[PDB]
């Protein structure tokens, strides 16, 4: 179970960010989460449900579903908002990515700590641009919101597409797949960290994209 | 092969996801925010681990539809949402399709691993709803949406020339592979 990656690109106002983010996150997270295991001493487990909500975005023409779990949305909002005062600090740049990845634990021996193996990474660059007029603010609502659309539409067909997922483990494992932490909803193992980037060229692979097109 | 009840509680996964399936589509076109809680000790009627409400009427209408008869190879269900005017103009914005082709897979466990999976596929489903071109004006409502399901024969060149499609899943059975898509202009 080598670890698959995938990449998104995004390009938004700055106000947009944190919504456009939010909802990359929530549709991966909803495909990586299940009901709460509740084991029993003889082995058999019992797994609850799930509840899901709409969203809309007050930056985005665009509505996004997501668990209903609120301690959840409350730990990726706030890691989102670090990833977008770090790109308001940036100053120029503009630039910066944020990636989730899903793994499971390995028991290590001592003194080392449990090696964490991911299985799968999700990685969403952003290029925020400021806007002028509050005609371009208001017409932007509405491309990136069909932007949006289309990065959805593509998590889902690469979760139709991507075979492994971990074995679904015993009462005595399930800290090392699972995040055991929430009340609502048993996501997968996961970390979600963040970078801002320094630009540079874009290297003529243009030509490349540009034969893909003709 | 599949012993009896393998094939039995196949049978019953794929209806009741066929009528998950209709419930979120019309659900997802119904005018309004959805909004279901999750729960940690479960009840009997969430299929799929997913907290879904039945509206009766739907369920009235896919069960009429699908006749107790579940899809397979040449027999497919559709959801139609259409769109007519004041000016009783009548035309399909989409129509949603859950098909089986014939591929069968005898080396998936029936009980649990298709159960799980297509859980994911309505997962799947209530993401991509959201996110075609009908679903932004299903939310403001001039003109109202209409939704029928049938029992086909897919035909929709209703629909005009040039229509997109997208794949929502797919999963494999026993008796052949679930595939799960929508046509929309």
């Amino acid at each position: 179970m080598n670890c698959r990656s995938e990449v998104l690109e995004v390009s938004v106002e700055g106000r947009q960010v944190e919504e456009a983010m939010l909802a990359v996150l929530h549709t991966v997270l909803l495909h990586r989460s299940t009901g709460k295991f509740h084991y029993a001493a003889a082995g058999t487990y019992s797994i609850g449900t799930v509840g899901t909500q709409d969203v809309d975005c007050d930056f985005i023409d665009f509505t996004y579903v997501r668990v209903s779990s609120e301690e959840l949305d409350r730990a990726l909002r706030k890691v989102v908002g670090e990833f977008k005062d770090a790109l308001r600090n940036s100053g120029g740049d503009g630039l910066g990515q944020m990636s989730l990845e899903f793994y499971q634990k390995k028991k290590s021996r001592w003194p080392f700590s449990d090696e964490c193996i991911p299985w799968e990474v999700w990685t969403v660059k952003v290029h925020v641009v400021a806007l002028a007029t509050e005609q371009e603010r208001q017409i932007c609502r509405e491309k990136v919101g069909e932007k949006l659309c289309e990065k959805i539409i593509n998590i889902v067909e690469v979760m139709n597409r991507h075979e492994y997922l971990p074995k679904m483990p015993t009462q005595s494992e399930v800290d090392n797949v699972f995040d055991t932490g929430l009340r609502d909803v048993q996501p997968y193992l996961y970390k979600i960290s963040f970078q801002i980037t320094d630009a540079l060229g874009t290297s003529v692979t243009t030509t490349m994209r540009r034969l893909i097109k003709d | 092969d599949l012993n009896s009840q393998d094939r039995k509680d196949l049978d019953k996964f794929i209806k009741f996801f066929a009528l998950k399936t209709v419930q979120v589509i019309v659900q997802a076109r119904l005018g309004e925010k959805i909004c279901t809680r999750s729960s940690s000790s479960p009840t009997g009627s969430d299929w799929f681990n997913l907290a879904i409400k039945d509206i009766p009427e739907v369920t009235h209408e896919a069960k009429k539809a699908l006749a107790g008869q579940l899809p397979a190879v040449g027999r497919s269900m559709c959801v139609e949402i259409s769109l007519k005017t004041s000016e009783g103009d009548s035309m399909e914005l989409e129509i949603w399709c859950l098909e089986m082709n014939e591929k069968c897979d005898k080396e998936i466990k029936v009980s649990y691993t298709v159960y799980n999976r297509l859980s994911l596929l309505l997962k799947s489903l209530l993401a991509i709803t959201r996110v075609t071109p009908a679903y932004r004006l299903s939310r403001k409502q001039e003109y109202v949406i209409l939704y029928r399901i049938y029992f086909g024969e897919v035909q929709l060149s209703g629909l005009g020339e040039g229509f997109q499609t997208v794949r929502v899943g797919t999963v494999g059975t026993p008796v052949g592979t679930i595939t799960l898509s929508c046509a929309y202009r």
